[PDB]
């Protein structure tokens, strides 16, 4: 995620990878969605199941 | 309640900046 | 100087000490007296010591509480019509103590 | 100038805007907040003393001066970059051919040169394409 002028940006890429934990081997990171918040964010915290 | 390991990011993290294909 | 006086001139001599070739050291504007009304319109009470003015001009007024509140842009009344009018388009501060 | 919207008998201050912020605004960052601003030394949770009021009414009272009127001020911002357009003028819709030596004007990019459907990988959300040397090489179809 960034947020320089506004415009948040989201990147994923899904890969049912080895599930050991954070690999090594490399891998690209396309966007999926881009919209201009145009907002002021500073902190960071995630919602549960 | 959660812990807080730390970890090497290794080579991770590179996006497409723009919207411009290329190859080679 | 001007803030240490005797003899404060009331509003029928507004008692005006032109400022030139001055510092404008507000520090002591911080520091004296407990003061009762600082309101600043014009011109920031704390962004102001980075401005360099041309003139500056102080009145030095003795006035009641009422009236300490009634010196505004804009107001009547017996001391803002008849005695002493703030411009409508004054930039500056006002000091109450 | 908007005298016929921001003016009325007897004053109207309904408009404020802001002189007393903790550091400098930096571009398109909205500050809007109540919270009392105090120099000070002390907490000042109210008013009062060297802890006013972050933001000041505009005082835009009828008319009291030609660079004092109530003017209406709206900013317009565009963005000119390689990214997929959303707005445009009038259009033509002339059918695309290919094989052959035309100007194109493809979503407001203008130039000369020779078309053809391509073996490219463009992902959908590529729009513009390039060459090794930074320049419009490939532009895929918006449409087909
Ligand atoms: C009113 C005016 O024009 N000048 C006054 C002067 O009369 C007065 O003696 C001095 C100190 O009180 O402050 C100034
Ligand atoms: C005015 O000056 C005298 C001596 O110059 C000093 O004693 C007095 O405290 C001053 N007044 C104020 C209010 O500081
Ligand atoms: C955004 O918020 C941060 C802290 O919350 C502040 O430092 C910054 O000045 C703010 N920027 C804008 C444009 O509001
Ligand atoms: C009209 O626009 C839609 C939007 O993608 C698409 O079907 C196509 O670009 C146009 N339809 C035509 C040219 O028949």
């Amino acid at each position: 995620f960034k947020n320089i002028d506004g415009y948040f940006k989201i990147y994923s890429k899904h890969t049912p990878i080895i599930g050991r934990d954070f690999p090594q081997g490399f891998s690209a990171l396309e966007p999926l969605v881009d919209l201009p918040i145009g907002i002021n964010i500073t902190r960071f915290q995630t919602l549960l199941a | 309640t959660t812990t807080q390991s730390y970890t090497n990011s290794f080579t991770r993290g590179v996006y497409y900046p723009d919207k411009v294909f290329r190859s080679s | 100087e001007v803030f240490n006086a005797t003899r404060f001139a009331s509003v029928y001599a507004w008692n005006r000490t032109r400022i030139s070739n001055c510092v404008a050291d507000y520090s002591v504007l911080y520091n004296f007296a407990p003061f009762f009304a600082f309101k600043c319109y014009g011109v920031s009470p704390t962004k102001l010591n980075d401005l360099c003015f041309t003139n500056v001009y102080a009145d030095s007024f003795v006035i009641k509480g009422n009236e300490v509140s009634q010196i505004a842009p804009g107001q009547t009344g017996n001391i803002a019509d008849y005695n002493y009018k703030l411009p409508d388009d004054f930039t500056g501060c006002v000091i109450a103590w | 100038n908007s005298n016929k919207l921001d003016s009325k008998h007897s004053g109207n201050y309904d408009y404020w805007y802001r002189l007393f912020r903790k550091s400098k605004l930096k571009p398109f960052e909205r500050d809007i907040s109540t919270e009392i601003y105090q120099a000070g030394n002390k907490p000042c949770k109210g008013k009062g003393p060297n802890c006013y009021f972050p933001l000041q009414s505009y005082g835009f009272r009828p008319t009291y001066g030609v660079g004092h009127q109530p003017y209406r001020v709206v900013v317009l911002s565009f963005e000119l970059l390689h990214a997929p357009a959303t707005v445009c003028g009038p259009k033509k819709s002339t059918n695309l051919v290919k094989n052959k030596c035309v100007n194109f004007n493809f979503n407001g990019l203008t130039g000369t040169g020779v078309l053809t459907k391509s073996n490219k990988k463009f992902l959908p959300f590529q729009q513009f394409g390039r060459d090794i040397v930074d320049t419009t090489d490939a532009v895929r179809d918006p449409q087909t």
